[PDB]
């Protein structure tokens, strides 16, 4: 169990020998020392007999309540089921370590003092927003950018691959990421990429749902998604269209538009309140930059700003190319005349249309797709 | 060579090193248990003295008394109420009325006094430790430093002066500026420096679910303080909980006043708190309540502005000294370059200088990254700055 | 007695002191049958259907062939799509042809109107929205529908097609709803990559109506002589 | 998987050695034509380290196995060219071509003869074709033949031309992290015969590279700090010239020389110092040296530089008699003090403010004014707390105030003196006493000429009375604590020779005595022998006589790995049990500093419980107590096995030495601060432990906060202060508790206490901080010997500071920069030091315990350049 981490040699030196020699006759002496007097002072199994006594002291039916206060000096105050709460002592074998308040105990029947803890099996939101399984593929299905990329990996990835350039220069990386431009134009897609590659955990939340329905909620729900995201290890947690937070109003929200005000001052403190931080970055995204709250944005809060312009005549060869990889094709066909399909025709266009012609294509049980299919599917989907 | 050798003996070593783990017995993961050498006083000794000799002892809240023979009126939680004496191993003068007892069970007399509850979130709202920050990372701002140090802490060290020459400290201090300016940073270094304790509060801790709670939470809170010896609060982010009184149409706010109205209250008016210190700050002040920006409150209204011009050139001394950069370049001439400017982009330019120098290749950086770095953090970010809309104060 | 007989939600006797086992009782209690029987969905078929000819076509297209005929796609390639939008006149036969479709590809037809008999059911609160996945993926073949009378329900169906669009590990789960006035739907859901196909339900016309009467006349005596035909006339094009 | 085709290489050198043994006779010409191809085509093929599973290497031995055991040496007509093109050729897959038991078999390939310079061929090559196979033979062959039979065939006379020759190459190609693997060559080859392998790499080392020593040095002497006798004294003595034959580094021999000075030969210590001598440059050096070779790791030493020359160049020894004293008083008076000026008040132990809501306590309050008085802490007036109970009762209070008036002014000889003659007038048994202990503890350190038989003297010659005549042998001795003199010791001896009834005063003179000479003069020894043989006959009483006698010799035989001075000191007293309570105790006290496990395994071996059964309590404490040794200066590894050994068996499942005296084993581990000790301790410490004798609960919360290095988590303390109210009466614990909330801010500054100086060095202080340890067995002592030693038992702090100036004017104050601690082993570039940069001060204040610091604006240093706590800090700029 980590007996000496010193190991460093880690080849055919001397050091490693005789450091391995030296926690070998360590062990041996005390092996033969905690084993020779129980050879020779037994007095009892103590691998049952002691295991019997203490099965003796819990009577057979034991109940379970709730801890509600402690005193140190073993002996705390119990709440039972009904209400009715006690004043009962604390045994020796109960590890006085994990007991904090609220966790269950179980308790004797006869005198109700503490017996043992039960463990609280219950992760109850952890499970809904967590991801667990990679998303997709990684940087090579993504066509153009490329000056984007290389600001998404200094800020998120390359510090936990590399932690060598950043302590040698004496800088600490830069903090948050905003990402926003026109809609449908792959923000979304290298969030997914860059959660594919990394290894830390990742926590995912649209915006949307951070509005609610009661009073004293939404600064609930943040506290509680920051703390779970700092409390597992070094994660990354991804806030999807915030702007929805700042234009939209549901009737179901019973507090009018200042609660939303009060939700936003909670996650604005959230990011660089009294207490220090620990190590969680932050990735947010939207297309309507315009409206949001100046004061969330100030260095320190968020430190990149990256925007994501329309695409060109070369990029848009590239995707085209790669969006009809799998696809068995005609030759017929002239990608040139779609190049030029419309004005400012933007990235989700071309795998709207690739999919649309292949579905009507497909309707007639046919493999091979010709040049007019796409002359009506492209009619079929930029104008209706 | 002999990597077979020295590999096998490791395995033999970590397989003894389990094998004796087993041996003594911590084994059969456990279901609440200590491992056996830790409980042996506890195993024939201690169960025989701690069943019989001590009781259940039910825990219930006293009423009242009355005179000139000790009767007591007991009440527990679900059963009913009583009329009780004492036992004689409790003196008769600590029972003072209203406060958690324990009582026996079959008599039902009273055995003991406990303390009282709290609520679970007001314990934890405590600071328990204290951050890393000291009095060297302000930069800029002495004059506020001296201004605040002399109302926060001083008296507290040398409580003799003010008591001999017959004054009374103030009681409070406000500090508000634009964003970015540092004002949490300087409730940090204060947190850092003091000795009494210290709760940290955040106004949006303080909307709750039901009608009533915000207040009953301001009143504990002010109980708990009482029950030390003396210490500070730290409100942040206060424009959340209370700015003014506007009431019309359909009830707005109401419940949010309600609990300003609580809080004002407990600083004011019939026997006041005494030894305890409040400290707060904002980002737009113009909001804050007349009443509650009353001397008597908020003594002292410490303001932060932006940096001057010592200011600057300090603020890069501060948190460019821990760099690997070229030996002869001048912040000066980088203080000028930027007119009205915040701490937190002097903290960005570093930062973004120093990633100018490794996105290439180099090891230490020099005047082209500063210059670079700084064309394009204040000049090419500055349409989502802030202050153009933090000066007018909304 | 022994351990692995001794399953999870079971009913068991019990001594009185001791409070040791000693028996076993069959009768157990589970959520979505309680869940369901409040609902009330009304399952149905292909056969009552008045001219409806090519929206079924496409509707099968779309939904029965992606589950039955993965590698169908897996040859010509372009993804399995998930998103369909039905549109109309309100009482036009919408309700009907999902629940045709689901009967007919055997999939779990579960409905949500964010109500709060059955809220209980799917989890204690419910502060977030999608713990109803925790509970799709143990029936996981399911199609999920929803309905607007006279803008909760398109927040909720944004929510659902952003979580199914990469970060969702299950395959085999569906979305459609159905509404009218398509020009008074939220922009961000007429991208053209959000939702997949959009079918029209106009109000039946004569021949329709006429089907509709021999349809729903299936369990009535009639009387020698009816020339129902002249009252499909008469009707001048209501509703189905 | 497609075969034939691309078969060339796979089946023309496979068919060629098929038929090698039909084209062995009848055909000359093809037969080494052939051989010469196989043997060109495998050397250049073989030429580069990328190609591992070459088509030559891997593909020979499927079949020509057998080929080439029947045709290399079945031969039987070797010739001068088919031999060139086997033996270079067949022997580089000879390490690979048969099972992994093969080392014991390289002899039937290659050791008939090594081919010519294989290294003409094998010198591109990194870790694949021949190196690989010296190593190989080097790790069984060669230690098989020469284990005790060096001196025989050709397994030695070309072996070790040809290990010195790839030893060569390996700074050769690259001379990076490969070099560090010479001793992979040198070092692993011939251990125990490592000084003609040593003085081989030397002799080829010294024109070699200058700049590439110090990573050679520092990875020998990172095995340099365990090993056995035999290898230490061997490796020590070899590295020692190569700072001075190849390069001219000549400067941290002084400082890294006191490993050197005892282990291997005091005389050769000696050498290295004339050698020091000789070399006297400039200023710089020699005076780097002598900074630390009185006051940090040796002393007894200053008769050295009295030559014709002592003018300024000789006479430099002298500013450090007590011109540097006297610095280091005003740099107390100046730098600390202005910070921080305390009045010995003790405002921070009254903490009894904030929180809120018997003479036995004067003695805590008077450690309160001792403590807190250090760096220029005069008290004039202050001193009520002292004043008042002079002259009261307790007269070993008044002893313990007067001793503290000492420590109040320490390491101070302007006016020691002057202070303690205003009150030496009390005509009292304790006072006087203590008086001449203060005086004596004032001047120790300075070394000067206080008081030799002046002050001490006159209370010694009138010894018909306890106290007046104990403590004035020990603190005389400790004003010469440093020094060497036989005079004080001739002085000192009747005190013990005189087999008096002064029981304290024997054993003490037995205490000061050992702390004063620890090398020649087993005459001491021998006395203290004779008195021991002469007095314990006819008793079986405490250890009185037994915590003060054997000490005395142990240290002045401390620290010596010969173990001949541990072997007959211990044959000399075999006698019975009681009288042989001392045997075990020289026996492990020449074991301070080294690596020696067997020791260890062989102390407890012999005796581990025997179910404890009062037959020998004490002396499986001291067992215990000795246990402890070795782990001070363990490098790194010994320290953590020895207290998980100590929880395990001790207190966990034991008799009586666990729940006695388990707690000294951290107070002789460490004072670093682990969260493992603070939180095991109060662990078996904050409960009642009435079960147990809790006296020894009380010397463990006495001993818990043993640990210097003022911090914030003094606050545990508070609620042991909470907890210490009711139970633990003050009756024997009032001054403890406040003790050891005291012990770790004692003065603000000056904690350096850990006899771990430079990188691990002990520098001699074992012997002034052992007797606490020693005294503080745990009964009835902390009212009549622990307030006589506890106040004044530590007086060896190593300073409060490792960032200094030393000037010739002093001009320079502080510029450096501080990282963490060196955590670097191998790296195949440049080599690394500490990555904690964030901190850039220039104070000559706290300097960091676990820390490194460097220097900035490319000054070089070239004064030091390894360590020393005090750099000169040399002024180099030849770099625009
Ligand atoms: N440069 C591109 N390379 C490849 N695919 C692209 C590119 N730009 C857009 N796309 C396609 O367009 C689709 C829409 O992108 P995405 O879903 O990430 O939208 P978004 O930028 O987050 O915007 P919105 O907020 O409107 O959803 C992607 O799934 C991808 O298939
Ligand atoms: N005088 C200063 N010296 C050093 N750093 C400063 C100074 N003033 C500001 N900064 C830097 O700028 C930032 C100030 O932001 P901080 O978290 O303190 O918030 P604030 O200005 O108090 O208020 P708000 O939370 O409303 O933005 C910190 O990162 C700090 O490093
Ligand atoms: N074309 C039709 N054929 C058969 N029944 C129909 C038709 N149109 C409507 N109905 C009846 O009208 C009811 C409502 O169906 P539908 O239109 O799917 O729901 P909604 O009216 O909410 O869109 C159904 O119960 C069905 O019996
Ligand atoms: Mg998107
Ligand atoms: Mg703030």
């Amino acid at each position: 169990a980590s007996k000496l981490p010193l190991v460093t040699p880690h080849t055919q030196c001397r050091l490693k020998l005789l450091k391995l020699e030296r926690i070998k006759d360590y062990l041996l002496m005390e092996e033969e020392f905690i084993r020779n007097q129980e050879q020779m002072k037994p007095l009892e199994e103590k691998q049952e007999e002691e295991r019997s006594k203490v099965d003796d002291l819990r009577g057979t039916p034991m109940s379970v309540g709730t801890l509600e206060e402690i005193i140190d000096d073993n002996h705390a105050i119990v709440s039972t089921s009904v209400g009715s709460e006690h004043y009962v002592s604390i045994l020796s074998f109960v590890d006085k370590d994990l007991l904090e308040p609220g966790c269950s105990v179980l308790l004797n029947h006869k005198v109700h003092a503490v017996i043992g803890v039960l463990m609280d099996d219950t992760d109850p939101l952890v499970t809904v927003m967590k991801v667990e399984k990679a998303p997709q593929e990684t940087y090579a299905d993504i066509g153009g950018l490329d000056n984007q990329i290389q600001e998404i990996k200094e800020s998120v990835e390359l510090p936990l691959t590399h932690p060598e350039y950043y302590e040698e220069m004496g800088i600490k990386p830069p903090k948050g990421v905003i990402l926003y431009g026109p809609p449908g134009t792959g923000k979304t897609l290298l969030a997914k990429a860059v959660a594919n590659q990394t290894s830390a955990t990742f926590l995912r939340v649209v915006g949307s749902e951070l509005i609610q329905k009661y009073l004293g909620d939404g600064p609930k729900l943040v506290r509680e998604l920051f703390r779970v995201a700092e409390e597992h290890a070094p994660s990354i947690v991804f806030i999807d269209e915030i702007d929805a937070i700042g234009t939209k109003r549901y009737d179901s929200n019973s507090g009018g538009e200042r609660e939303i005000q009060r939700t936003m001052l909670e996650l604005l403190n959230q990011l660089d309140g009294f207490d220090s931080r620990g190590d969680v970055k932050v990735i947010m995204a939207t297309n309507r930059i315009e409206t949001l709250d100046p004061a969330l944005i100030r260095p320190g809060r968020i430190d990149r700003k990256i925007e994501f312009p329309l695409p060109d005549e070369k990029t848009k060869k590239r995707i085209f190319q790669i969006h009809t990889s799998r696809m068995t094709l005609a030759d017929d066909v002239t990608l040139d005349d779609l190049i030029m399909a419309k004005d400012d025709l933007s990235g989700a266009d071309i795998k709207a249309i690739c999919t649309e012609a292949g579905l009507m294509a497909l309707r007639e049980r046919r493999m091979k797709v010709t040049n007019e299919d796409f002359k009506k599917s492209k009619e079929n989907v930029l104008y209706k | 060579t002999y990597s077979r050798q020295i590999k096998q003996v490791e395995d033999d070593i970590q397989q003894l090193l389990k094998k004796i783990n087993e041996l003594t017995g911590i084994k059969e993961s456990d279901t609440g248990l200590a491992p056996p050498a830790l409980w042996d006083l506890a195993a024939d000794k201690q169960t025989l003295q701690s069943e019989q000799p001590l009781q259940v002892a039910r825990c219930t809240k006293i009423i009242n008394a009355d005179s000139e023979d000790p009767k007591y009126i007991i009440n527990v939680k679900q059963f009913a109420k009583f009329v009780v004496d004492l036992s004689d191993q409790v003196a008769p003068t600590d029972i003072e009325e209203g406060m958690r007892v324990g009582v026996d069970r079959n008599k039902y007399q009273i055995h003991i006094p406990l303390p009282p509850k709290i609520d679970p979130t007001v314990t934890m709202m405590q600071v328990e430790e204290k951050p890393d920050v000291t009095y060297s990372d302000v930069g800029g701002c002495k004059e506020q430093i001296e201004k605040l140090r002399e109302v926060v802490e001083t008296p507290l060290l040398h409580p003799e002066r003010f008591v001999n020459l017959g004054i009374e400290p103030p009681k409070g201090v406000l500090l508000f500026g634009p964003p970015g300016t540092g004002k949490t940073l300087c409730a940090r270094a204060v947190a850092n420096r003091t000795d009494a304790c210290f709760i940290r509060v955040i106004g949006s801790e303080l909307v709750q679910k039901y009608v009533g709670e915000g207040a009953r939470m301001v009143r504990e809170l002010f109980e708990m303080a009482r029950t030390k010896k003396a210490c500070l609060i730290f409100f942040d982010e206060i424009d959340a909980i209370g700015g003014a009184r506007f009431d019309d149409g359909a009830g707005g706010d109401n419940e949010v006043q309600r609990t300003m109205l609580e809080l004002i209250n407990q600083l004011d008016g019939f026997d006041p708190r005494g030894n305890i210190k409040v400290l707060m700050a904002t980002n737009r002040p113009d909001t804050l309540d007349p009443a509650l920006m009353r001397p008597g409150r908020l003594d002292r209204k410490i303001e932060f502005s932006l940096p001057d011009l010592e200011g600057r050139t300090h603020i890069f001394k501060i948190h460019a000294r821990s760099m690997s950069v070229e030996r002869d370049i001048r912040f000066e001439l980088l203080a000028r370059l930027c007119p009205n400017s915040t701490g937190a982009e002097i903290r960005s330019v570093c930062t973004e200088a120093g990633m100018f120098a490794i996105r290439a290749r180099r090891k230490i950086a020099t005047e082209k990254d500063f210059l670079e770095a700084v064309n394009k953090v204040i000049k090419s970010y500055a349409k989502f700055s802030a202050t153009p809309r933090y000066m007018t104060y909304n | 007695i022994d351990i692995n007989d001794v399953t999870p939600n079971c009913r068991v006797a019990l001594r009185n002191d001791s409070y040791t086992l000693h028996k076993i009782l069959p009768n157990k209690v589970d959520p979505l049958v309680s869940l369901m029987m409040v609902e009330k969905v009304p399952d149905s078929t292909y056969e009552m259907i008045g001219g409806l000819d090519k929206q079924i076509k496409e509707i099968k297209e779309v939904i029965e062939l992606p589950v039955k005929h993965p590698e169908l796609f897996e040859a010509l390639g372009i993804a399995q799509p998930k998103g369909v939008l039905l549109y109309g006149p309100p009482g036009t036969g919408k309700t009907l042809l999902a629940r045709a479709v689901a009967h007919h590809t055997d999939c779990t037809f579960i409905r949500v109107s964010g109500s709060e008999l059955v809220q209980k059911f799917i989890g204690e609160g419910a502060r977030m929205v999608r713990e109803l996945f925790v509970m799709a993926r143990e029936h996981a073949p399911s199609i999920i529908f929803m309905d607007e009378i006279d803008s909760e329900v398109q927040r909720t169906m944004l929510e659902l097609l952003n979580q199914l669009d990469g970060f969702e590990a299950t395959k085999n789960i569906k979305v459609i709803m159905a509404t009218n006035r398509i020009d008074i739907l939220d922009s961000a859901l007429l991208r053209p990559g959000r939702i997949d196909r959009k079918i029209e339900f106009p109000p039946p016309n004569e021949e329709a109506r006429l089907d509709i009467l021999k349809i729903h006349s299936r369990k009535m005596n009639l009387t020698r002589g009816i020339n129902l035909r002249k009252i499909a006339e008469l009707m001048p094009g209501a509703s189905g | 998987m497609e075969e034939g085709g691309r078969d060339k290489a796979p089946v023309q050198p496979q068919q060629s050695p098929a038929a090698a043994p039909g084209g062995t006779d009848e055909k000359p010409s093809g037969k080494e034509r052939r051989d010469a191809g196989d043997k060109d085509k495998e050397q250049e093929l073989s030429e580069e380290d990328k190609q591992l599973q070459d088509e030559l290497e891997m593909l020979v031995e499927r079949l020509g196995e057998k080929d080439t055991s029947l045709y290399r040496p079945a031969l039987e007509e070797l010739r001068r060219q088919i031999r060139s093109s086997t033996t270079s050729m067949t022997s580089v897959p000879k390490p690979l071509k048969f099972l992994r038991p093969h080392y014991g078999k390289l002899k039937e390939i290659y050791e008939n003869m090594a081919p010519g310079e294989n290294k003409r061929f094998a010198a591109d090559i990194i870790s694949v074709l021949a190196m690989t196979m010296s190593g190989e033979r080097e790790c069984l062959k060669y230690r098989l033949v020469g284990s005790q039979e060096e001196l025989a065939s050709w397994g030695h006379e070309y072996v070790r031309h040809l290990a010195g020759e790839v030893a060569k190459e390996w700074q050769e190609l690259d001379d990076a992290e490969k070099v560090q693997r010479e001793p992979l060559l040198t070092l692993v080859k011939e251990i125990v015969p490592y000084n003609m392998a040593h003085n081989a790499e030397h002799e080829a080392c010294d024109l070699l590279m200058e700049i590439e020593q110090v990573d050679m040095l520092e990875k020998d002497i990172d095995e340099n700090a365990y090993a056995k006798v035999c290898l230490y004294l061997t490796s020590c003595v070899n590295y020692v010239p190569e700072p001075e034959n190849s390069a001219l580094l000549r400067c941290a021999l002084g400082v890294f020389r006191k490993f050197s000075r005892f282990p291997e030969a005091l005389r050769l210590a000696l050498m290295l110092n004339d050698m020091e001598l000789v070399e006297d440059i400039f200023t710089s050096c020699k005076d780097v040296v002598v900074q630390k070779q009185m006051a940090f790791m040796l002393g007894r030493h200053g008769v050295f530089l009295e030559l014709s020359e002592d003018v300024e160049e000789y006479e430099d020894l002298t500013e450090i008699m007590s011109n540097v004293q006297l610095n280091s008083n005003f740099l107390a008076l100046a730098r600390e003090l202005d910070i921080m000026e305390p009045k010995v008040p003790d405002d921070i132990y009254k903490t009894h403010l904030e929180n809120n809501r018997s003479a036995r306590m004067n003695l805590a309050s008077s450690f309160v004014n001792g403590f807190v008085n250090a760096a220029f802490g005069q008290d004039k007036l202050l001193t009520d707390d002292g004043n008042k109970w002079l002259y009261k009762n307790k007269d070993h209070g008044m002893l313990s105030a007067a001793a503290s008036l000492g420590m109040i002014l320490l390491w101070d000889v302007d006016g020691g003196l002057t202070q303690i003659d205003k009150y030496l007038y009390s005509s009292e048994d304790y006072i006087k006493s203590g008086a001449l202990l203060a005086c004596g503890i004032v001047n120790s350190g300075v070394r000067n000429e206080c008081d030799p038989a002046l002050a001490l003297l006159s209370d010694y010659v009138l010894h018909n009375s306890n106290t007046m005549r104990l403590g004035s042998i020990f603190g005389l001795g400790l004003a010469y604590a440093g020094s060497n003199r036989e005079d004080v010791l001739t002085l000192l001896l009747p005190v013990m020779g005189d087999s008096k009834s002064s029981m304290e005063v024997a054993g003490v003179t037995a205490l000061a005595c050992g702390m004063i000479a620890v090398g020649s003069c087993n005459g001491d020894v021998t006395s203290t022998i004779l008195q021991t043989i002469m007095e314990k006959s006819e008793t079986e009483l405490k250890d009185t006589y037994a915590r003060w006698l054997p000490l005395g010799l142990g240290l002045n035989h401390l620290g010596k790995g010969e173990a001949i001075e541990a072997i007959l000191a211990a044959l000399e007293v075999v006698s019975e049990p009681f009288r042989s309570f001392a045997n075990t105790l020289v026996d492990v006290c020449a074991y301070a500093g080294s690596g020696n496990v067997l020791k260890v395994q062989q102390l407890l071996h012999i005796c581990s419980e025997h179910f404890d059964s009062k037959e020998k309590e004490e002396d499986k404490d001291k067992k215990e107590k000795k246990d402890k040794d070795k782990k001070e200066a363990p490098a790194d590894m010994g320290a953590h096995q020895g207290v998980a050994v100590l929880g395990i068996a001790l207190i966990a499942m034991g008799e009586e030495i666990g729940a006695e005296m388990a707690l000294r084993t951290f107070g002789h581990l460490l004072r670093y601060g682990e969260p493992t000790l603070r939180r095991a301790v109060p662990l078996a410490l904050a409960l009642i432990s009435v079960s147990n004798p809790r006296l020894n609960i009380l010397d463990t919360l006495s001993k818990f906060s043993h640990d210097a290095d003022p911090e914030v988590s003094y606050n545990s303390i508070f609620a042991m202060g909470m907890v210490g109210s009711g139970t633990n009466n003050a009756r024997l614990a009032a001054m403890l508790r406040q003790l050891a909330q005291y012990h770790a801010k004692d003065p603000n500054n000056l904690f350096m206490v850990r006899l771990a100086q430079g990188l691990t060095h002990l520098g001699k202080g074992t012997l002034t901080l052992c007797p606490y340890h020693s005294d503080r067995q745990l009964m009835s002592q902390v009212a009549v010997a622990g307030l006589l030693t506890v106040l004044v038992s530590f007086l060896d702090v190593r300073n409060i500071i490792l960032g200094k100036s030393h000037y010739v004017l002093y001009g320079l104050v502080a510029a450096m920069q501080p990282r963490m601690l060196v955590t670097f082993d191998e790296e195949l570039r440049p080599l690394p030091v500490s990555v904690r940069v964030g901190q850039a001060v220039d104070v000559v204040g706290q300097a960091g315990k676990p820390k490194t610091i460097t220097g900035f604006q490319t000054h070089t240093t070239p004064v030091l350049l390894a360590h020393g706590e005090r750099a000169e800090l040399a002024t180099e700029e030849f770099l625009p």
